């Protein structure tokens, strides 16, 4: 009930810029040496092989070997949401260029490959199936607008979750005092509930974006 | 039940017994049916359903 | 329903349902299927 | 993988045969069955059970009553009172019984039980009219 | 100048009422999913009704667009 | 100028009330799909009752849109 | 002249309340379809309670539209 | 008259709570159609429960109607 | 007067949360009717969950009504 | 004050989403009654899903109450 | 000064309709839950129709969000 | 001042778009209880589809929340 603060998204606060905040997931990659794997390698391998099995129902021939790109997109999203919630790290996903890289090049990849391969089916995706003549043209124009700006909202969605998540945490932290045990315990317990929500949504947001890209690479 | 056996058993006679169990209103939770199973030509077994 | 509301057993409903089915078996199978008792 | 046990007191149709789809008219709604269906059971009503085997063959089996049970082991047990293929049925006979049923309804009067029997035969006659004319 | 500002509030207020078309379209396509879960052999009739359900709910949504357009440049 | 301005804000607010008709239409044609997916032989009276729901939901939607014009050109 | 201005905005915002009538009517006549699909032998009794649902929802909607007129000519 | 003007806008924005009465009455009485389509033997027990639901749902509509008058002739 | 106008507009805009409690009451009491038509012998615990549904849906309705007074008298 | 009025108007329009919590709670707790109408011996396991549904729906309630505080003391 | 200022008022009220898009998407996917407890064998075909239901539901929210961007800086 | 004042009003109007996300969340999680009640052996797969429903439900409300954050201290 005291105050608030913002602006945790400055890339050049120091001469060692915040581009190193994107080079942090390279550390967490499980580099493998031995034949029999270690504990975290087997955990990571079991998770990824689990996701590959689940996505195998939705792969299709046009994404015959593009599942590596989808899984790499999943791990990149997860390590840019999980690492964005740790305290003294600037919110990388808040910067739109990360979200620009997330949605725009892959959407252009999928829409141009669809247009070159199946041009009539791509235009038929802009119409609801079995649409009569008087119901045709307004559905076509709106779905043209829909399919043009749908990945832009995907980029907004990935940004907005971590922006709203980090704004909520900074709000709860700034409205607490160290000296007051009652306020500190309330603030800490409120953030723990909020972090459990924010950790859960971050994993689920990465899971749905893998599912959406697997569906849209199948076609 | 009586006057039975000369005619072949058909579903209507089964429904007559089925309606007899219902409309009598007698209380029953579990139960069984006693019949001669058809094991073979010369062997028949008495089981319960 | 109407059958339970009129207090008619489903077995009695079955016999009425099958008798009406059998009466629509005009060409050859009415006498062969109905063997009476 | 869907075991089918469509039998009847008169005839026997299928015995543990793999069927792609069977649509059943039940009192809980004229729903359909696919392999590994919902564990449930329901009561048959006058209508057209259809069989769509692994080859996609369409067969229509009108029944007059019965039972439908789907167990958790993908085992289908449909038992019906008198299951016949609908090709050996007459729409003219269906309307004749239907008109006879309408006469029973009109002549029932204070006989509420006979009124119910007229309603029951009306449902059977209307079911066969759609069955034979379709 | 005030008419310019009042048109902007009203045009924004006119686009409040497209949420109902958003919810109803999900309702008619949601009940398509349940209705096609059971009774799968009526796919053609069920999905044609889902199109009719969408064609009328978005028609109310385009009626919001018509009044939003009416309160943005027409009046 | 004030009167024309406030009528523009009011007509924008009156156009929200068509949202519920947008949700209602999407509701009634949703349950028509379920109602036709079970016992499809009653399509004649089902669609007769379903169009009764549509002719009442959208009528209340046009009731809001009629009142939107009354606060745009009548009053 | 702001009192007439406030009435125009208020009556516009009051008229949103007919949306709840719109969604309710589309709900009850939606569930009427499901009700008619399951045991249609009580058609007239079910339709009677459906009209009672309509006469208790749209009445509230036109109760709100009455308050819109009161906000233009009594308040 | 600005303070009275704000009260007219405030009451007008308070009568949107009737939309809560519309959806609740529509959903409850629609569900009554489904609940009376099957098991009509308890048609007096279910009807009594739905009228209880209708009364509580319509009470929220009267709560906002009171709040509209509470910003009208109470302060 | 200007800050008094803010309180009255803020209260009139914060009293729309009771519409959601009106819908939430209708959903639980609506589902109670369906849930009691099927297996009516579980009446006592069904009524308890319905009251539990009402005791959270209506209570979160008073969450906004508390904020209504927080924008009316307290702040 | 003008900016104090902007805070209050935003805060009143920040209490809108409390209606969404009431609808989300009423949907979950109502659907629990139907889900408990079958399997009365499955009380505790299904109760966990409903409280999960209640917690997430109420989390959206405090999510909207977040902007209520931000427009009351922060911005 | 009030031109772009009231454009920001309209833009906030224009992006309301994404809420109903969220309600619509939950309606489709919630009905997929009920539609998958029965008939798991139609997982792919039900999901593809549910995605089309989701796509048309999210298209409405983007339809409102594009209208919000139309009034933000697109003039 | 007045430009910033209308930025706060539009931010409040953008907070409207979170209620429907709470509605879609309550619809998925309510139907999850029904989905687990019917054939509880599919608990893990149905939970995955409902969680997928929650992924898109709150995200539609986050679009308006980001729009609220854009008009709070970003525009």
């Amino acid at each position: 009930m005291m105050a608030s603060l913002f602006s945790v998204f400055d890339p050049t606060s120091s001469f060692l810029s915040n581009w190193l905040s994107m080079l942090i997931p390279l550390l967490f990659m499980v580099m493998s040496f031995w034949l029999i794997p270690s504990r975290p390698q087997f955990l990571a391998k079991s998770v990824l092989m689990g996701l590959n099995r689940e996505m195998s129902l939705l792969m299709g021939p046009a994404s015959f070997g593009a599942n590596i790109l989808v899984i790499a997109l999943f791990l990149f999203i997860l390590f840019n949401n999980f690492i964005g919630l740790f305290p003294y790290i600037f919110t990388a996903t808040s910067h739109l260029a990360v979200t620009l890289s997330l949605a725009v090049p892959l959407w252009i990849s999928f829409i141009l490959y669809t247009w070159i391969k199946e041009t009539t089916n791509a235009l038929a995706h802009l119409v609801p199936l079995g649409t009569p003549a008087p119901l045709m043209p307004f559905m076509v124009l709106m779905e043209i607008i829909s399919n043009m700006i749908r990945p832009i909202t995907l980029s907004v969605r990935l940004a907005a979750n971590m922006i709203a998540g980090h704004l909520l945490l900074t709000l709860l932290g700034a409205q607490g005092t160290l000296e007051n045990l009652y306020v500190t315990s309330i603030v800490v317990f409120s953030q723990i509930i909020l972090l459990m929500l924010e950790f859960s949504v971050a994993i689920i947001q990465s899971y749905v974006f893998m599912t959406l890209m697997t569906l849209y690479a199948s076609e | 039940c009586n006057d039975f056996g000369r005619r072949p058993p058909v579903f209507e006679d089964a429904t007559k017994v089925a309606r007899a169990v219902l409309e009598s209103g007698m209380e029953f939770t579990n139960g069984k049916i006693v019949y001669n199973a058809f094991r073979s030509v010369v062997s028949f077994r008495t089981t319960d359903i | 329903s109407g059958r339970r509301g009129r207090h008619v057993d489903f077995g009695a409903s079955v016999d009425f349902e099958v008798h009406m089915m059998r009466r629509a078996l005009k060409p050859e199978l009415r006498n062969e299927a109905i063997k009476r008792e | 993988q869907m075991a089918f046990t469509f039998a009847a007191p008169s005839q026997v149709f299928y015995n543990n045969a793999n069927i792609r789809q069977v649509d059943v008219p039940s009192f809980s709604g004229s729903f359909g069955i696919l392999p590994a269906h919902v564990a449930t059971l329901a009561v048959l009503k006058p209508g057209v059970v259809t069989v769509y085997q692994e080859d996609g063959s369409t067969k229509k089996y009108f029944v007059s009553s019965g039972t439908v049970t789907v167990n958790d082991d993908s085992s289908v047990q449909v038992l019906a009172e008198e299951a016949v293929p609908v090709e050996n049925l007459d729409l003219q006979a269906a309307r004749d019984i239907l008109s006879k049923a309408q006469s029973d309804v009109t002549s029932a009067g204070a006989d509420m039980l006979k009124l119910a029997e007229g309603q029951i035969a009306v449902e059977v006659g209307e079911a066969l009219v759609k069955a034979a004319e379709g | 100048d005030i008419d310019s500002a009042a048109k902007f509030i009203g045009a924004g207020a006119a686009t409040v009422g497209v949420a109902g078309s958003g919810a109803g379209i999900g309702s008619v396509f949601g009940s398509l999913i349940i209705g096609y879960a059971r009774n799968p052999s009526l796919k053609q009739q069920l999905f044609s009704y889902a199109i009719l359900g969408f064609a009328l709910s978005e028609a109310m949504g385009l009626f919001c667009l018509m009044m939003a357009f009416l309160l943005l440049f027409a009046f």
